[PDB]
């Protein structure tokens, strides 16, 4: 005789279980997952340094700095960003050259 | 030498101490109701009379709590 | 205390959500 | 941020696969009350009062695979976080509560207004109603908090006692060969007794806390169930 | 401290980071790609489900006029109570 | 008897005293493993899994494994 | 549930079952690792790190 | 001080009578009648037998060496032999480590003069140890 | 039409890997399928031998993982911080020196909260290097 | 050296402690109104006489309550 | 000389004191149920009337606890 | 160095502590009247002699209260 | 002069005070179970209803104690 | 550096603590009389022997209170 | 002026306060066992139910004892 658990395959039984057996529970679970990923899915660098490492943050190599450096280099190279633009520096290119000659 | 000091965080401590008086009030209320159940379980036909007296006791112990609450508020806002 | 932490709470709760949505049916059948 | 980790049940999953490829009877259940809600015959309920059995059994199995085996040294309770337990209890409790509320039967809440007509409605009955509606959410919070903190405290105590036992056993066993061997023997016997007592206490409390975690949910369900009499 | 350190997951393998802007934009692109075709009319329940709530939330954000300051969600340092910046 | 928390199961008697007294015991039919059977030590004559492997030998094997685990680095240290 | 199974009467019987053989081997490991720690960590030639005061976990977590 | 001694003696007597070994009981009775010590006699008998079996041990050693070298031992190799060989290897390893420790007369390797740990040796609380 | 929703739509023959599967089931059933193996909610079996076997194995593999993956991080951190603050500085030492340092770290772990506090608190007048030695 | 110090916030602390005296007073009332219910059930015919004695006890306990309350207020506005 | 001092950590101490009020509330609730158990054993037929008064007590006693918690939250976040 | 300090506000703290002893007195009064009602119900014929003894208990317990109260007032004004 | 001070260590003392509320919780739980045994001894057949109400009382009492823990952990990490 | 400090007002604090010792003394006396009323109700013919023992208990309890009071006054005058 | 202060030894004080919670726990256990003996005296046959319920409650009071002990260790070792 027909029974959901014995005859249906696992994905079908899962859908039936969470749609016609525990639908409210599934709905609340999805709600909670969305909330968690919307408000509890960020970690600042200081937080990672304080608690994000098993034995502590190895300041002697600063892996966060290398990670950010790789990120920014990849972004600049791929997107063809002119980091010498006045908006990034706040001064004209000629002023930048003058400063370079000064320092 | 004469030194006058004004600690503006001490009023918190005084407020907490007053709240401890509520411990002797809430417990007192429970004692009244605890004896009420035994009294009711003995003479249930008198429940309508005992309940009024039980309320009267709560109206007095609670009044004492207000005095402690009043001090907890005066110091917490002064 | 990590048990009182929230800097990676979502990834931490994914374990329970996977257990509830994907392993409970297998244990059920 | 996305962290990739794994639960500490892989060996237990393997054992479950090995030993339960064939059927076996189950007769001992930590929370048996989820199967027998009605004790007086001829009483029946139109509400799906047996919906909690599957979740109860799965939760018992999961929490037992985690907590009971956590006594073994270095075993990790991967789910041990306050807010994660909050999420679990929120899911279960609020799901059942919304099941009752979606029924769209307002009379079901009549019992919230505690007491009788003879008591002042605004100043007595209504205040108590507010307090009880607060108490429901407090019951949810209390369930999750108790489950979290019992485990945390028990394991802290076990770790501290084991550290003390290691210290004295390693750095003071030479006293067996000295003239003060009797003191060390007394201390060692005391430590063994305490070790056994702690293990037994933790084993019993781990199962009792699951009894109570499931009992709170079943009590929530029972607080809104109405039974009809067969005629 | 040392006893407290024993309550951590013991099988951490990898950590991936992604800015909210980037993956939000990617999700928006995916949603636009799947909701663009002509055979999905704007009045269909699916399209409204996809778009209306997001539009409402963004509009609520834009209309917001708060007298207080809300520090940037993704600062480098948010562990300092006396430095919202 | 008990070994820590492990208790040896005991079979409940099924025969009454009257019926039991009429039973004739013939140990000649019993297997060699179970002769002079004693409930307090039913496995006294049970054969060893490995001939010549005593319990103390296994205990000493475990002790030696622990000693190796603790002392190997003392003889063959390795750099970080 | 602790209902049944082979139960050795004394130490000498632990060799009458493979599972209990493994159990007694494990017990031997457990109990023999302690004397090894006593010998190793109370040795005459053991010396505290000269730089032990350079850094410690106490300053790190503080 | 006396009651405890009597209790211990009584317990030992009960246990001694409990054993149902015919040979042990016979030897105990004979030694008690003669007033001699059974355990010491057993020790002397064992030592004499070992003294007389030394060359038997040598012959057995050579026979076992021939058996192993001939390859007959590996012809009938089984899992039990594997277990015994693993036990043998473990004993060899632990004995080697113990021998090294005794040879250098120190649990830890000695510190070289050029090592930075020499300061620790200089700052010993008790130079005698 | 593409995929069947019923488990009866077999993908392999009934005799596929029959022998190995039967051996696996034989291993599973010999000790577990018994009257005295009455589980408590599928988690706690009644067979004593199951405990006797599994508890040591679980402890062994957990301890191996902890020693070779988890505590190693703390040990390496201590070695780096106490002997230059860089990995190359530690590697400049010999294997014996590293052994000494790691065993001192183990000493500290065993001492913990009941051991002498001179292992991390420098007594006044001590001639050993301070915290600012490498600064 | 002679040093004179005047801490002003301490007047709050003394006020809080005196409030704790009400804990026993409130609890004492509960005891009276607890036994009253039991006494009434046993002898409902004597409710009036028992009730009067209960009021007497409440007044006596309240007297101590005001004594503590007086001290609290004096140390609060001083 | 006039010196005004503001110790922040003091707001923590006041909060801890208020929490002590929960000791009386917690004990008072248990006392009510303690009497309830014996009250029903005496008269099981009244396991409903007695139960109504017990939870009435729990709510009245918990009400005092809200004030204690309110003061704690009104000083911890202050 | 020798330093002598004279804090004026400490006298408030001692006064509050002396007020706490009143709780042990106030509660004691309730106990006497808590059992007086039961005794009256048990033996109504002795409603007079029991009342006199209860008053005596109040007097002795009250006298202890005044002894503590004297210390409270002395330190409040000194 | 105006002086503002922020002590780190005062968040520990407040935490310990909140834990004291657990004393009134543990005792309250003991009271319920103490009465449970007597109630079972008096009406043993009614063990189930008594047991359920004991759990209800235990649940409510624990909820209060946790609120103390909530404050205890909030201050400990603040 | 060696620093010797002499705080004056502390004797007020110590004296107040000794006053609390009278709380139990006051409660203990009330307990004796409370039991006296019940005993008299149970055995009305023994209205004198019970009274004598109650006086003896009060005298012993008062002596304990006097022991504490001696310290309270002595510190207040030190 | 802004002043930041870090007191080291305060963590000891909070540790001791948490240990006080055990006073309400150890006493709670005695209450359960105290009731157990009385119950067993009047229902010897039903010793099984009473003993089991006593040990169940002892664990639900020991939990609270463990609650405080954890905080004590946290404030003692951190
Ligand atoms: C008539 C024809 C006769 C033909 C005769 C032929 C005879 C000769 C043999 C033929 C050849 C072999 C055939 C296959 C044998 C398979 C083994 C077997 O026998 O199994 C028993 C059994 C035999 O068949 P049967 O018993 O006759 O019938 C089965 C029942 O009818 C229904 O079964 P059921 O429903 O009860 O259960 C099915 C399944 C439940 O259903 C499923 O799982 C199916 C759905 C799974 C989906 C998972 C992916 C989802 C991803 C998200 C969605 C993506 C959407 C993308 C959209 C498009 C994007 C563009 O159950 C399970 O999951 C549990 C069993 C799992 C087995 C264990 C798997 C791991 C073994 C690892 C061993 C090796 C370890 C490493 C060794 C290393 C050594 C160094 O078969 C199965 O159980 C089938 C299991 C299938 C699992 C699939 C999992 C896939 C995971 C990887 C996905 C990779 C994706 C990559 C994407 C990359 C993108 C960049
Ligand atoms: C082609 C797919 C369909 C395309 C679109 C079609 C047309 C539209 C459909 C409906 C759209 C609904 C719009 C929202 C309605 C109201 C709800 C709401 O507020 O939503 C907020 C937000 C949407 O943003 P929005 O408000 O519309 O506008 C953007 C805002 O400005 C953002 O503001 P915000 O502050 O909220 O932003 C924070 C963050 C907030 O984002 C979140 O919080 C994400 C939450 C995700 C919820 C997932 C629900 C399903 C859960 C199933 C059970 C999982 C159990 C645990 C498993 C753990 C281990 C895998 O927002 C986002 O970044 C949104 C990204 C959403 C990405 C969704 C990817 C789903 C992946 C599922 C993986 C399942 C793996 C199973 C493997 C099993 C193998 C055996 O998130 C969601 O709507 C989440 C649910 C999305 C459901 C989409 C349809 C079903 C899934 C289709 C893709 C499946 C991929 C499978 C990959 C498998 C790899 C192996
Ligand atoms: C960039 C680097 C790479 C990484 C990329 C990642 C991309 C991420 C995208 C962004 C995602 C954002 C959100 C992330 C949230 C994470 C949350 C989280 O982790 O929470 C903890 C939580 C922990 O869960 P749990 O309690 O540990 O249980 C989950 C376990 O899987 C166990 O649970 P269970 O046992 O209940 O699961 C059911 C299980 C039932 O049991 C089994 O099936 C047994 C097997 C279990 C496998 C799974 C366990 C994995 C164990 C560790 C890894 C194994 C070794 C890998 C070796 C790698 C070597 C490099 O069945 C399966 O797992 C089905 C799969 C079976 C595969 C069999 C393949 C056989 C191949 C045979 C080939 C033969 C070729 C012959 C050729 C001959 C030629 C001559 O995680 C989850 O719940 C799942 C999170 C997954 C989120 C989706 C991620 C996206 C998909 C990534 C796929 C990458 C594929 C490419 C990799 C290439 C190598 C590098
Ligand atoms: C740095 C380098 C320094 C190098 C220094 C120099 C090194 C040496 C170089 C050479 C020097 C010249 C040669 C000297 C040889 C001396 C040895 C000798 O020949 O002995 C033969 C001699 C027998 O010769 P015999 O009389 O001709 O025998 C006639 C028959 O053959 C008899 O046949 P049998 O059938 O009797 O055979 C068995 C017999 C024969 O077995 C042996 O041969 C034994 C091994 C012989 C060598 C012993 C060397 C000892 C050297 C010092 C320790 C080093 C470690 C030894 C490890 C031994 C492991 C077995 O077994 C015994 O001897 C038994 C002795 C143990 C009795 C245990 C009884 C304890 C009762 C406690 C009751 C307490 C109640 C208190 C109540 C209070 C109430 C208020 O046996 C002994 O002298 C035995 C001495 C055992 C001393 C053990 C001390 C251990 C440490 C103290 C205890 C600490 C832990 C426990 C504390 C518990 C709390 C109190
Ligand atoms: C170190 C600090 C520690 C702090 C710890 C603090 C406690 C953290 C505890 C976390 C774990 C426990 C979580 C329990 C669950 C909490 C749930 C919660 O509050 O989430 C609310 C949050 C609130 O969402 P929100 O934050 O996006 O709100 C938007 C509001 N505006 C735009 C004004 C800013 O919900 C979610 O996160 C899920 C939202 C999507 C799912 C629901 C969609 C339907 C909504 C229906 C109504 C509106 C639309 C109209 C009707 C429908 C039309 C189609
Ligand atoms: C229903 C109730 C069940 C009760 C079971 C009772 C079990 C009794 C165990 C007796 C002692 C066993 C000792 C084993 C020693 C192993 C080797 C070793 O070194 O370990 C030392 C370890 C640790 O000892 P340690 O802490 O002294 O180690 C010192 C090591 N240093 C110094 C480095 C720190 O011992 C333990 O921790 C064992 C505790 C066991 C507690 C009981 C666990 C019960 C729950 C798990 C049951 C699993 C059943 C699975 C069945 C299959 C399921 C499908
Ligand atoms: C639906 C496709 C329409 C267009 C035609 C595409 C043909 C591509 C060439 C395929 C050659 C190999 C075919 C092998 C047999 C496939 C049998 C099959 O589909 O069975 C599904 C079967 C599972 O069946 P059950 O659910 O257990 O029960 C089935 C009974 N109801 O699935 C499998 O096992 C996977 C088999 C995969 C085979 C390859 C399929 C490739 C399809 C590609 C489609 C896209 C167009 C390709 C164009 C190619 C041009 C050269
Ligand atoms: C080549 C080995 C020879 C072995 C002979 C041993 C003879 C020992 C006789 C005297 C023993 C007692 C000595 C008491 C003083 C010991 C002090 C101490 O610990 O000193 C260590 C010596 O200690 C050790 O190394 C040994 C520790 C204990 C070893 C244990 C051996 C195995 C025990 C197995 C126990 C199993 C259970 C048996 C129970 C029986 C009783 C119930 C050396 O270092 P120090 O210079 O003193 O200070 C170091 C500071 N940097």
């Amino acid at each position: 005789v027909y029974t959901r658990w014995k005859c249906d395959r696992l994905p079908v039984f899962q859908l039936k279980l969470f749609t016609q057996e525990y639908p409210m529970h599934a709905a609340v679970g999805i709600f909670t997952i969305i909330f968690l990923w919307k408000h509890m899915s960020h970690c600042s660098e200081e937080t990672e340094r304080k608690y994000g490492w098993w034995a502590g943050y190895p300041y002697w190599r600063d892996p966060i700095a290398r990670r950010n450096e790789t990120k920014y280099k990849q972004m600049i190279i791929n997107n063809d960003v002119d980091i010498t633009h006045p908006k990034w520096t706040g001064c004209s290119v000629e002023q930048l050259e003058e400063l370079s000659r000064v320092v | 030498s004469t030194v006058a000091i004004s600690v503006q965080g001490l009023h918190y401590v005084g407020t907490g101490l007053a709240a401890i008086a509520l411990a002797g009030v809430g417990l007192g209320i429970g004692t009244i109701f605890g004896n009420l159940l035994v009294a009711c379980a003995r003479q249930p036909n008198l429940t309508k009379m005992l309940f009024n007296y039980a309320i009267l006791g709560f109206a007095l112990t609670e009044a004492i709590g207000l005095f402690a609450l009043m001090l907890a508020f005066l110091m917490l806002f002064s | 205390l990590e048990p009182m932490s929230t800097w990676y709470l979502a990834s931490w709760a994914m374990v329970w959500y996977y257990a509830f949505f994907f392993w409970m049916p297998m244990v059920w059948t | 941020m996305f962290l990739f980790f794994f639960c500490d049940l892989f060996w237990l999953r393997l054992l479950l696969c090995m030993y339960y490829c064939v059927w076996s009877r189950l007769c001992f259940i930590v929370y048996f009350n989820c199967l027998m809600l009605i004790f007086d015959f001829l009483l029946f309920c139109l509400f799906d009062l047996y919906l909690f059995v599957g979740l109860c059994l799965f939760l018992l199995l999961w929490f037992m695979l985690f907590n009971l085996y956590s006594l073994i040294l270095y075993y990790c309770i991967t789910y041990l976080n306050l807010y994660l337990l909050f999420c679990i209890v929120f899911l279960l409790y609020i799901a059942f509560l919304f099941l009752f509320c979606f029924l769209c039967d307002f009379f079901l809440f009549n019992n919230l207004l505690v007491g009788d007509s003879f008591m002042d409605v605004f100043f007595i009955r209504f205040l108590l109603c507010f307090l009880e509606c607060f108490s429901l959410l407090c019951r949810c919070l209390s369930t999750f908090l108790r489950l979290f903190c019992n485990l945390l405290s028990s394991h802290f105590l076990l770790l501290m006692f084991f550290d003390f036992f290691y210290f004295i056993f390693v750095f003071f066993f030479y006293g067996v060969f000295c003239y003060w061997f009797i003191l060390f023997i007394f201390v060692f016997c005391f430590c063994l007794l305490f070790y056994v007592f702690l293990y037994l206490l933790d084993l019993f409390a781990a199962i009792l806390q699951l009894f109570i975690f499931c009992n709170m949910i079943l009590q929530l369900i029972m607080d809104f169930l109405l039974f009809l009499l067969f005629v | 401290s040392n006893p407290a350190d024993h309550f951590r997951p013991n099988l951490k393998a990898l950590t991936l980071y992604a800015e909210r802007q980037h993956y939000v934009d990617r999700w928006l692109h995916v949603k636009e790609r799947w909701l663009a075709p002509w055979y999905l009319p704007w009045w269909s329940p699916l399209f409204q489900l996809g778009t209306w709530y997001s539009q409402r939330s963004r509009n609520l954000f834009l209309v917001e006029n708060h007298l207080s300051y809300r520090p940037y969600k993704f600062r480098r340092n948010d562990e300092d109570r006396n430095n919202p910046y | 008897y008990n070994m820590l928390v492990f208790r040896d199961p005991k079979r409940r008697p099924q025969l009454s005293e009257e019926e039991r007294a009429k039973v004739v015991v013939n140990q000649a039919e019993w297997p060699e493993e179970f002769k002079d059977f004693d409930p307090d030590d039913p496995y006294k004559n049970s054969p060893e899994i490995i001939k010549g492997m005593s319990s103390w030998n296994l205990f000493l094997w475990g002790v030696e494994c622990a000693f190796i685990y603790q002392f190997y680095e003392l003889v063959f240290p390795k750099s970080i | 549930m602790l209902l049944g199974g082979f139960v050795p009467r004394r130490f000498s019987q632990f060799n009458r079952d493979p599972c209990w053989m493994f159990f007694i081997f494990s017990v031997g490991f457990w109990l023999g690792e302690y004397p090894a720690m006593m010998i190793k960590y109370n040795a005459r030639d053991l010396v505290y790190d000269p730089h032990r005061y350079v850094w410690s976990h106490h300053d790190d977590h503080h | 001080l006396c009651n405890a001694a009597s209790k211990v003696q009584a317990r030992s007597a009960k246990k001694l009578a409990a054993l149902t070994d015919a040979g042990i009981q016979k030897t105990i009775s004979e030694h008690n009648a003669n007033g001699t010590d059974a355990a010491v006699s057993s020790t002397k008998r064992y030592l004499a037998e070992q003294r007389q079996l030394f060359h038997y041990r040598v012959v057995r050693f050579f026979d076992e060496c021939h058996y192993i070298i001939s390859g007959e031992y590996f012809a009938q190799y089984t899992k039990v032999n594997l277990i015994w060989d693993l036990r043998f290897l473990t004993k060899l390893v632990v004995l080697f480590l113990i021998g090294t420790v005794l040879g250098r007369q120190s649990i830890f390797p000695p510190i070289d003069p050029d090592s930075p740990l020499v300061e620790a040796l200089v700052t010993k609380v008790n130079p005698n140890y | 039409v593409l995929f069947s929703t019923y488990r009866s739509s077999r993908l392999v023959s009934k005799e596929f890997l029959h022998g190995p599967v039967m051996r696996f089931r034989a291993l599973g059933e010999y000790y577990f399928q018994r009257a005295w193996n009455g589980t408590l909610n599928w988690a706690l079996p009644g067979e004593y031998r199951l405990y006797a076997v599994m508890i040591p194995f679980i402890y062994f593999y957990h301890r191996w993982h902890n020693d070779h993956t988890l505590d190693r991080d703390h040990v390496e951190k201590a070695m780096i911080m106490r002997w230059g603050g860089t990995l190359e500085d530690v590697r400049k030492l010999s294997a014996k020196d590293q052994l000494r340092v790691r065993c001192f770290t183990d000493i500290e772990k065993l001492y913990s909260a009941y051991g002498p506090k001179d292992t991390y608190l420098q007594p006044p007048g001590d001639t050993l290097p301070g915290k600012d030695f490498y600064r």
